[PDB]
């Protein structure tokens, strides 16, 4: 399973972001929204291969969360798809980058903007994110960004859609990569 | 599902999906209830799950 897989929780579908580990143990990141309240994690909608079990989440303010590998057979690639990611870098403004998600897809654009407050309202507000011209839609939350061979962000929501054009922010990976002591692989 | 607080300007993007009178399959509350008010009150819910 790689970035941009379909990840499955009790309550809904997700993908996965990156892999990466700490160590010998195996990880998984995703979005925060999908982490709060969920606990285990499958592979497809018939929950039947099981892939492990919720270890953090932070959502709202950020939006990461990071799930431990239960299953011992499972592969679990360092890849986008099959695009190779070997390193973690900070977005800039004007940075070509694609996203991966379950839903739509592999689709590109550029970063718009650093630092942005999303409110998705009711007190679920998330600072510090990455605006782009990415489109995005359900089913893609927690999917890697990446340009390149360098892991960049998690998707996270935004407006609009893949048909006429939309704005996606992401979190940076940076900061749940520092927040769990992981790194990508 | 209750769409007053809407319209929001963003949604997050996890899947699980509502049916519209329209039959289309909204990905999620946030996406069905910005619809709902984009088209001015006429759509309303079909059922939950995928249409």
């Amino acid at each position: 399973i790689s970035g941009g897989d379909a990840i499955y929780s009790s309550t809904g579908r997700c993908s996965l972001g990156f892999n990466v580990r700490s160590g010998s143990t195996y990880y998984f990141l995703t979005a925060g929204h999908c982490t709060d309240g969920a606990t285990t994690w499958w592979a497809n909608s018939a929950r039947t291969t099981v892939l492990g079990t919720t270890s953090g989440s932070s959502f709202p303010n950020n939006d990461y969360g990071i799930v431990r590998y239960t299953n011992t057979t499972i592969p679990k690639d360092g890849t986008v798809g099959g695009q190779d990611i070997t390193s973690a870098a900070n977005a800039t403004v004007g940075m070509a980058v694609t996203r991966r998600g379950s839903t739509t897809g592999t689709h590109s654009g550029s970063v718009t903007a650093l630092n942005a407050t999303v409110n998705y309202g009711g007190g679920d507000v998330v600072y510090g994110m990455i605006r782009t011209n990415v489109c995005a839609e359900p089913g893609d939350s927690g999917g890697p960004l990446y340009s390149g061979t360098r892991a960049i962000g998690l998707t996270s929501g935004g407006s609009g859609n893949c048909s006429s054009g939309g704005t996606t922010f992401f979190q940076p990976v940076t900061e749940a990569l520092v927040a769990y002591g992981v790194s990508v692989y | 599902v209750d769409c007053s607080e809407y319209p929001k300007p963003a949604c997050t993007a996890e899947y699980r999906p509502l049916c519209g009178s329209d039959n289309k399959t909204y990905g999620n509350k946030c996406n069905f209830c910005n619809a709902v008010v984009e088209s001015n009150g006429t759509l309303t819910l079909s059922h939950f799950g995928k249409c």
